[PDB]
């Protein structure tokens, strides 16, 4: 499977507040990882600055998409997590193009292979290609989203 | 770093005979990230099997890998012309991807000149 | 397949940089690994690092790092590989080479292992 | 469908020789010609020399005579290229090639030129 | 010895177009002893014309040789990507043989985006 | 044709009587190529030279033959000439094996492109398999000789 090893938990997935700017989400979402010892504690400035670097909006429509990420080496164990935003936020476009992404799903990434992270990109192009499910997921609550996530991981 | 040893270092075989070549990991590596390649003198390698056990896309069925963990195993059932060749194994379990050394599949004389 | 056509050889002096491509076509470029490896001549092969260019950030080698850049042009489907400072150790030939996919068609999933292979770019370095 | 397969790279320090193989087979070997072409990297194609093995000496290019031998050996249906002395200069992708002929058979009339190619044998001089 | 000198030396045009390559001896060359060859990056050269206008077996016919004399020409009709290589001609009228220096033909695309 | 641009003239065929040695077989083929001004003055001795190293004997059935020739920077113009020796003469074996090959025809060759040897070496390998041609080549005169092999070049 695509996301083989990859360890997930209905405490990974996180509704998060209107405040929130970007770096809000990426500390917010890397916070249960790092309290399950799945990366190193300060994941977060390493993704706040890739970020700022090689961006990761998706340009998908109507539910923009981004997949924050950094070095491996900042990897312990294999995880995922997701954050539901309730307003939409300004991602850059990964392709490069000068046009932002408006972001609402987040699915950030604690890859320990750096040959692993094409599966799970693979995977992640998969599942958000599902326009019903997009929608389903500004609407589903944490255990809805657990359950539909952990399907599709395990195929 | 993950070293992959294979052998033996010389395999000294006629057509239609079965191959067997070695590939050890000094860790253990997960099925899933391991790799064997033939490659020709003065061509570039091509893949014949990977995550241990897969075909590669064309790679006809005489070529067979298996095993799991720190013990990996290539099989030419019966053994053509052009499977005379160095062939490596490769671990890509993680950065970075390391290769064995080959193994050399060479051709027994059968007639001393 | 996907095939992937390098630069020619290069015929280099110690202390001297090259930069070499690997142009792919036939299939899909942004969300595949492409790695480079090394073969000096008659010997094994050496992975030196990779790049998803989607992602733009490359993976290296620590033997690698901070000799070699690796980049990738999504618009011109095309990998590079720049090594600084030459010396004669590093007279080999290079490859580029991309992940397989599973199945039919060109959005597969990816596989890890190197199912594509550039013909391989001779730099040697002496004098 | 003659095929040419030809020996590994080798590195090589200066002075030393090497000798390179070429096997051929899917046709006939004794009668008909064999020549070694060799290329600087990212330069062109010259022609070295030949020989047809049934007559046992090669043919030389005068830049050649004296540095490279060429021999062929009918038992292993084996062409060689040997040379010495070698310097940076020699640095390059060496190649045999036979001549195609016409005709059905392994014995049809030769057409000089190089129907067949082998793969190539890396030569660098450290 | 006879010099072959090959024109132009490097030919860009783009696909399905003619393309028309000429190699100047500095002496008569009987037609029997003038080849084409085509040498794509990494591999060998491969036999496209022999004796001046013969194709070699499985060379399509938009690969065309002609010429007499001291001018001999190599016409490829259709030009395809794959076509992306050097071409070189040679003379096999007398030891050493001798090549041109070889024409580089590069296909651009039709429309840059 | 395999024989495009090579000389041949009635007074390139001789018979040779059964004292004469391989050697002064090779002299007397060269001879008339040298008054004609096909190769160089010392031609002979470079044939001698090579066929001392570098034989030329065919174990070919039921009439042994030779192809004595040299360097092609040695031949000025295209020629064979042609000898049929009264008795066997030994000559060594071509491809390297120990025993001697019993020669009753020798092709004598002047070419001055090597890339041309296999041509004439195939018509020679094609006009021999006439097992009743060469027969008849060992009880034929001068005259009949030439015409029988001037056919055989001409097509």
């Amino acid at each position: 499977n695509a996301m083989q090893g990859i360890h997930f938990r209905r405490h990974y997935v996180r509704h998060l507040p209107k405040e929130v700017s970007q770096n809000d989400i990426i500390k917010a979402l890397a916070s249960p990882l790092i309290n399950d010892g799945m990366v190193v504690s300060d994941f977060a400035d390493h993704v706040i600055t890739r970020e700022q670097n090689f961006p990761t909006g998706l340009p998908v429509e109507p539910v923009g998409v981004a997949i924050p990420h950094t070095d491996s080496k900042y990897v312990r164990q294999n995880a995922i997590s997701v954050g539901i935003l309730a307003e939409p936020v300004n991602f850059e476009d990964a392709g490069g193009e000068p046009d932002p992404v408006p972001v609402r799903v987040v699915f950030m990434l604690a890859l320990g292979n750096w040959f692993d992270i094409t599966n799970v990109l693979w995977w992640i192009m998969d599942v958000i290609q599902d326009e019903d499910f997009m929608q389903q997921l500004l609407v589903m609550n944490d255990d809805e989203i657990y359950q539909s996530i952990y399907t599709r991981i395990s195929e | 770093e993950i070293v992959l040893t294979q052998s033996p270092g010389t395999l000294s075989l006629s057509p239609g005979e079965r191959a067997t070549l070695s590939c050890r990991a000094s860790q253990s590596v997960s099925s899933s990230y391991l790799a064997w390649y033939q490659q020709k003198p003065g061509q570039a390698p091509r893949l014949l099997i990977y995550g241990a056990s897969s075909r590669a896309t064309g790679i006809p069925d005489r070529f067979s890998g298996s095993g799991s963990g720190t013990d990996f195993t290539l099989t030419i059932s019966r053994l053509e012309p052009e499977d005379f060749a160095v062939y490596y194994c490769q671990q890509y379990g993680s950065s970075p991807s390391t290769f064995g050394q080959g193994t050399k599949v060479e051709i027994k004389r059968l007639v001393p000149r | 397949q996907v095939q992937l056509v390098q630069s020619g050889a290069e015929v280099k002096k110690p202390g001297s940089s090259v930069k070499v491509s690997c142009k792919a076509s036939g299939g899909t470029f942004s969300s595949y690994a492409i790695s480079w490896v090394r073969q000096a001549p008659g010997q094994g092969l050496e992975w030196m690092g990779g790049i998803i260019p989607i992602f733009g950030t490359a993976n290296y080698a620590q033997k690698f790092q901070g000799r070699v850049t690796i980049t990738a042009d999504k618009s011109t489907s095309t990998a590079y590989m720049e090594l600084s400072s030459l010396r004669s150790e590093d007279t080999a030939v290079y490859y580029c080479a991309r992940e397989g996919t599973t199945g039919s068609g060109w959005l597969g999933k990816p596989i890890g292992a190197f199912a594509y292979w550039g013909q391989g770019t001779l730099v040697t370095v002496s004098s």
